């Protein structure tokens, strides 16, 4: 009943295809 | 636009300062890395209402409540992590490739501050394992 | 062991950043580093130095990354521990305060001009009209305000000023056009022989009188910005400057390989002395044939024709097909300038021309051949 804390496994690991990056992205 | 960055705090406490072998950096940060999805609660309020000094889970912080989510013990190099009650995960303290600067973007005036320059991180990539 | 805690909301103004080692260096000096961009919404972001250029990318990936600082409990943080194993009393703890699925790639980059409203002058006086019949109708004065809507560095920036001849008329930043600029050379050069200028240490002021001195004003384009931006092209300075005198010799020689050697070839002697012509009188420079490589080829050993690399098939073997048949027998460095573009996998250079050609000895000296 109290509080339940805990890592959902990922079986592996993705890097997405990198993007370009707008001023606007930052602030 | 455009705009520098500020690193002028950052310089003189890293000098103010001594220390990385990893621990934590000089002043005080790390970067903690999990092959996963850490679940915690969804509202932090309800669950610290209801807490035990026996769980010890919630606390506040500068107007914040924080979670008590986990442990993290060095040996190596080597690492552990508890997550809540029933997770352990094996991993790994590593030097970084490429050192990660933490840059702090002040929306309002458009400025940006060097926060810290991360050189190590501790990363668990594994399946967690029962408790012991 | 170390505690671990977690706010309930992380802020994303906290982002991570490659700092190569480079960058690494500059942040660590003891404001020497910048971002920059044409707009908000569109253009590429970009990290200068003074004398570098980095793109910004980012690169989303799939795990957790909490950064957590050291905070100092306002209580101390007591609760029960359940079991031992593995595990030591907490001596500190620590806070994620930023959740990261990104980080900020920075890449290596060329520096360039951003060129828009900025007209070519070439050059009549009354430069109003080209100034009035432009892209924009906002005047870009000064190269300041330029590199300020630049992406690249302040020194990257004046270099590739200096480079296309860069200059400024009635107050209004423009470019030299080719003719403009080489008919500026010619007539600083004219000028600088006949008042017996020192052509290692040349300065504004003395050129530019040396020029107009007998010339009506408002029929002379010499300016003092002219004069400047042609000793930038020219020349290097340091504060006086110093001609770059191979470099105008092959300016020269370029153009005469394209006058009188463009479908035809000549006796490279005979050749000499046209190019030798287009110089202003008592110019002193001795001139060679291999001032020009990369722009020629050799029929035969003893004539010289034209070429523009431009022309080439792109595949290499098509490369090295087309300039044996042009030319049988290749000295090394005369072919390397024409094949060196096709060399995209930074082979070391001589091994890329090794798998193309032969190599063969006649004499002393050693030519490069087909296989």
């Amino acid at each position: 009943q109290t509080v339940k804390i805990w890592v959902k496994y990922n079986e592996g690991f993705s890097n997405a295809v990198r993007k370009n990056v707008t001023w606007n992205n930052l602030w | 636009p455009s705009v520098d960055i500020d690193a002028s705090q950052w310089q003189k406490l890293t000098q103010s300062r001594e220390k990385q072998t990893t621990v934590i950096t000089p002043l005080g940060m790390m970067m903690l890395e999990i092959q996963g999805e850490l679940e915690l609660p969804k509202d932090f309020a309800s669950l610290a209402r209801r807490d035990s000094p026996n769980e010890g889970r919630f606390s506040e912080q500068d107007g914040e409540t924080l979670i008590r989510f986990g442990s993290l013990q060095i040996d190596g190099e080597r690492a552990t992590l508890f997550v809540g009650k029933k997770q352990r995960l094996l991993g790994k303290v590593t030097k970084l490739d490429v050192p990660m600067g933490i840059m702090h973007f002040n929306s309002k005036d458009n400025k940006v501050e060097l926060v810290d320059v991360m050189k190590y991180k501790v990363i668990f990539k594994d399946r967690p394992l029962p408790i012991m | 062991s170390i505690n671990l805690h977690s706010a309930p909301e992380y802020d994303p103004s906290y982002k991570l950043i490659q700092l190569t080692p480079e960058l690494l260096d500059i942040i660590q000096d003891p404001h020497q580093l910048r971002f920059k961009s044409l707009d908000k919404d569109k253009s590429e972001v970009v990290l200068c130095s003074h004398d570098k250029t980095w793109v910004l990318k980012q690169r989303k990936h799939s795990n957790t990354v909490l950064l957590m600082r050291e905070f100092v409990p306002e209580q101390p943080i007591t609760f029960d521990e359940t079991l031992l194993f593995g595990l030591s009393k907490p001596y500190m703890d620590v806070v994620g305060f930023a959740k990261t699925e990104s980080e900020f790639e920075t890449r290596e980059t060329h520096g360039e001009l951003n060129l828009n409203s900025v007209p070519i002058y070439n050059g009549e006086l009354d430069f109003s009209d080209k100034i009035m019949k432009r892209s924009s109708t906002k005047v870009i004065g000064t190269l300041e305000e330029l590199l300020e809507n630049s992406p690249c560095s302040a020194l990257e920036g004046i270099s590739k000023w200096h480079k296309i001849g860069g200059s400024v008329k009635d107050g209004v930043l423009c470019i030299l056009s080719q003719d403009f600029l080489f008919k500026a050379l010619h007539v600083l050069l004219m000028s600088a022989m006949a008042e017996s200028l020192d052509l290692q240490h040349l300065n504004v002021e003395d050129t530019h009188h040396a020029v107009g001195k007998d010339i009506e004003d408002e029929f002379n384009p010499y300016t003092r910005e002219i004069i400047e931006t042609v000793l930038n092209k020219f020349a290097v300075q340091e504060n006086t400057w110093r001609l770059r005198i191979p470099f105008i010799a092959q300016w020269y020689g370029i153009q005469a390989l394209r006058k009188y050697v463009s479908g035809i070839s000549m006796p490279i002697d005979e050749f000499l002395i046209k190019w030798k012509s287009l110089f202003p009188p008592f110019f002193p420079c001795d001139i060679d044939i291999d001032m020009l490589r990369g722009y020629h080829f050799k029929p035969t050993d003893k004539t010289v024709q034209y070429i523009a690399k431009s022309t080439l098939p792109m595949d290499p073997k098509e490369r090295f097909k087309v300039l044996f048949r042009l030319q049988s027998q290749w000295d090394l460095e005369d072919i390397k300038p024409l094949i060196e573009e096709l060399n995209s996998r930074g082979m070391k250079i001589d091994s890329f021309i090794m798998k193309y050609a032969r190599r063969k000895r006649l004499g002393k000296k050693t030519v490069v051949t087909s296989r």
